[PDB]
């Protein structure tokens, strides 16, 4: 098969770049994100011992 | 006029962008490993079992997170038209109630989409961590 | 107006929270037993199977008991129905009767939920001591 | 005012509460049995496969009888619409063939579900005692 | 009034007793069968074979059979709404032709009803006669 | 295992009553239902070959 | 009054009997297969392998033809239905060429639904023919 | 198993009519259907090139 | 695994009250069900020929 | 009034006939194929083997093909409703554009089911083509 | 099993009928609807860059 | 792969944690819940012999 | 009158021809591939093998994308309808919410549908090339 | 089996177009679409922080 060089090229290019941001991923965004969202757990808002607190109202 | 329960909706904008985010992650990831998958030849295809089984995971989670996306939009139409019978048919309680019911039950989902959106990066970090070497070069 | 069964709604108050516990555990669980998963390898993976064994369980499990969360506005809103129509159709007599079928079903049903969730502690109780030398350390 | 059959209703009244007893017995047997499992061990699984297939047993008899439970609303819910129907156009013969064909039906149903019970009990009781030694000591 | 075709009613009012007693002939042949599976042992599983094949007959004429029930009820449902549609709409004929359609059916149905219980207890009677040595005595 | 006499007993009652029907319904009754719907579906009732007289009328 | 595609009503007027009569003998063919069914021995089951190799088909040839049966109920239902919006939204003509498209759908299906009929006796027949020494007789 | 004699006629004789109705529909039955629905396709009610032929009114 | 005797003995209670029950289910319940049931199939109740006498009114 | 799309309907014009045709040559071939199929035998199998893999394809072939012909009836089915709402909500802009998005649909199918019924007569004709020996001679 | 001389030769005429068709079907027809339909995707019917082109009339 | 030491140590903190909650959930919470449930269950509320005692007003 | 979001509409309009052209090219790709299946041989089929595993791939890709057509519609119906809704219960705040979410979502698939066809040019590309020798040429 | 060579032709001609559109799609066309999405994903219009901007009116 054929594939003219400059082809080729866009192809390394877009596997180039997907390597990269997968190192990051593992390295750095998800170790990041993991701890972020532990946070958001740990949060008042997402801790409501009392869900009538969250009750809203219906007037009818 | 009735408005949407204001704590969750809240709650809800802080999730939606996490939501995009495992999606787009996961999504590069699954073709970053795919494109690492080898040429079919006849021998020597453990590192392909493992990118594989690898793989089987990163579906899973797929399948799992895609419909969080969707279940937003259902809370919303599923309580409009709740408020909207309890409304119509003042007399009947079950209504009111079940309104309370959907936004208790709405709270306690994005407090488990959080926590299962946590689990699956540190799923993912951990799997792909420990098979790197046969994820990025299955036959050495 | 008519009414919620009371009866039944504090019973609801009361299971709601269990449901939201067993959820949440099992997720942690299941969490805390993939990170267990060694790396692929070729051979020694006995350890392996019986992770995986136990996963089954809890996916089980996992899957009865995510049921439960939603059967319960489900309650609510064909209750809200059958009183709708009963009171529409007030010369109908098996409305009414549907009325209270759904209440006495209710009612059998968060007893059944409640069982099946001390099952759910119990069963993965024993099943995770059993085996716990391999769930951890599967390979030695 | 049309009112429920009442042959039935009173029939009704006694078959649910026979339903909720073999869905709870069936519940202990289960779990019993499942704490019995013993921990994953590579060799000696005999015992084990006695009782996966004791179990796949008690399994099915849940998903039929787990039915019977929901079947009693429906009839109350399918009669009410079939009479409602009936009622406004009471020009249309079949609708008030109908609900007597639904009655009929109700009524040869909980025969078949006591039959169906009995059967369970039966059944249960007969393979948990023919291998009793193994379910209880699966390995000696 | 739109009345029943009652050609029809009247065969329905003979088919409806022989599917009930189909239902729970094939309800006890099944628990007998039941019954006499042996205690689950190692070795000589031939005629445990024997009546796990017969057995699976035995289930899938139940399958077949069950269905049967509930048609009758449909075809009084489906036709009450024809002919309401019908009326309702006077200028659309295929209304009409619809109703017809349904009693045409309805009539080739019954006569398939009828061919294939009969068919149910033949081949019933055979396979039982055939292997009744192992299904009695699966070890000797 | 301690299963009473008494209850043991309840149990081999119903495990005859049900071997007794079960050696009549193969002996007997499968063999009469068998005759007895080979012969309804003979029957003219289930034989027609112009449904166009199964037509009911439908005034409207 | 919209009347019905006659061209159409007259051709199934004539498919509706050969669908009856497949149907019928296709079951009764089943039932001797099934009755030819020997013992369940232990070896020399070759000919017990053919048996259920035909069986195989009869049961596609089954399935597909049970459903011919109620296509054509729902033509007339579907059609029914057309002619009525039609005419609630006279300003829609895709109402109006919805019906013409049924009605061609309609006479394209009957041409099917008679080549595929055709096509079960002469398969029937064919593998019938070749294979009898086995089916009448799988063991000698 | 005891299956009187009367009874095992009953069934005895289902499979005989069984054996012919089938040797019957083999060897004549199937034969002359495929003959008949051959040939109603092959006539011009299933053959028509112009389904606007088909078109019926619809006057609204 | 550390289980304190104090939880673990809430398990093993759990444990026992379970195998009694079973015990007694065996042994006593479950004979004593299958023979209710029996009786009430044999029942009238359970038992009309006429399914018409079954017949409720509609007025309409 | 508003009317259907006539760039479309004319394009529907020309594809129903080329659906027709294909689904009836696929059904003539195929039963061709099943016609071929010889008296089960112990050995000499691979020619069945072929004739069985040839079959697979003509199956799916028929199972997507068989699709496209009931596409064309749901067109005007769901644009004559959309247009409904359209007209019925003026101020809705969506249903406005929802006819619009469901013509440019409509096209892009059109192509696509040609596209697709042309690859079928290729690869069938390829197909049968290649292994015609034993596909006629599947055992000399 | 005994298939009539005329009956089996019903079958014959069939079975002969479509080989010959088949025959036709492979040998001509499919070339020939393979080249039909690639010329219809070929044509501008099947090609319209701007499918606003495609827009029709929704006087409301 | 280059993973950060901070990064890193997110990750450890959470590995840590839910061994922490892990070790907890079965030495205790688990055999806790189970006894809880159990009383539950043994409790009047959700044991009722009169349904028709649950039974709620409706009044049309 | 209630426009539909700009915004998306014309992303929507930048996508629906990126989604055409997948769908074509996986179909002249996948036709491409069927006709290069050799001849069913006895031996010899590791190449055979490889052309049935890409196939697999191209396969899902299909699947995956041709859903993507029929989800801009929904976007379109939905939308339509919520807004309607919105209209005729102002009262009802959630319906206005609905509306929004819709959109966010809508806006959020586009991304991962130009993310996901993007992905599959560079997957199929990437197997095909890996694997040419033997697609082309599964036997030398 | 009897291909008639302007029939064969037909194939033949099908499937050379069709293996030059596919060896252009792989050395070309694939590589180019590969790019172009990357490109438009990278663009602003699919890269929005705030979707309250993306936020249209609904005035009722």
């Amino acid at each position: 098969l054929r594939v003219q060089p400059e082809a080729q090229a866009k192809v390394d290019v877009f596997r180039e770049d997907l390597c990269t941001k997968t190192e990051n991923l593992l390295g750095s965004y998800f170790p990041k994100k993991i701890s972020e969202l532990d946070a958001f757990l740990k949060e008042p808002a997402l801790n409501e011992a009392n869900l009538s607190n969250l009750k809203a109202p219906l007037d009818i | 006029a009735v408005n949407c329960n204001e704590k969750i909706v809240v709650l809800l904008q802080r999730l939606k962008p996490e939501i995009k985010d495992v999606i787009e992650q996961l999504n590069l990831v699954t073709t970053w490993l795919q494109l690492q998958i080898p040429r079919i030849e006849d021998g020597n295809n453990f590192g392909v079992a493992v990118q594989e089984k690898v793989f089987e995971l990163m579906t899973s989670l797929h399948t799992k997170l895609e419909g969080f996306h969707t279940q937003i939009s259902k809370y919303f139409s599923e309580r409009g038209d709740a408020v909207t019978k309890a409304a119509k048919q003042p007399h009947v309680g079950d209504y009111r109630q079940l309104v309370h019911e959907l936004d208790e039950a709405e709270y306690r989902d994005i407090r488990l989409m959080v926590m299962e959106i946590r689990n699956a990066y540190a799923v993912l970090y951990d799997i792909i961590l420990k098979n790197f070497e046969k994820l990025k070069k299955p036959r050495g």
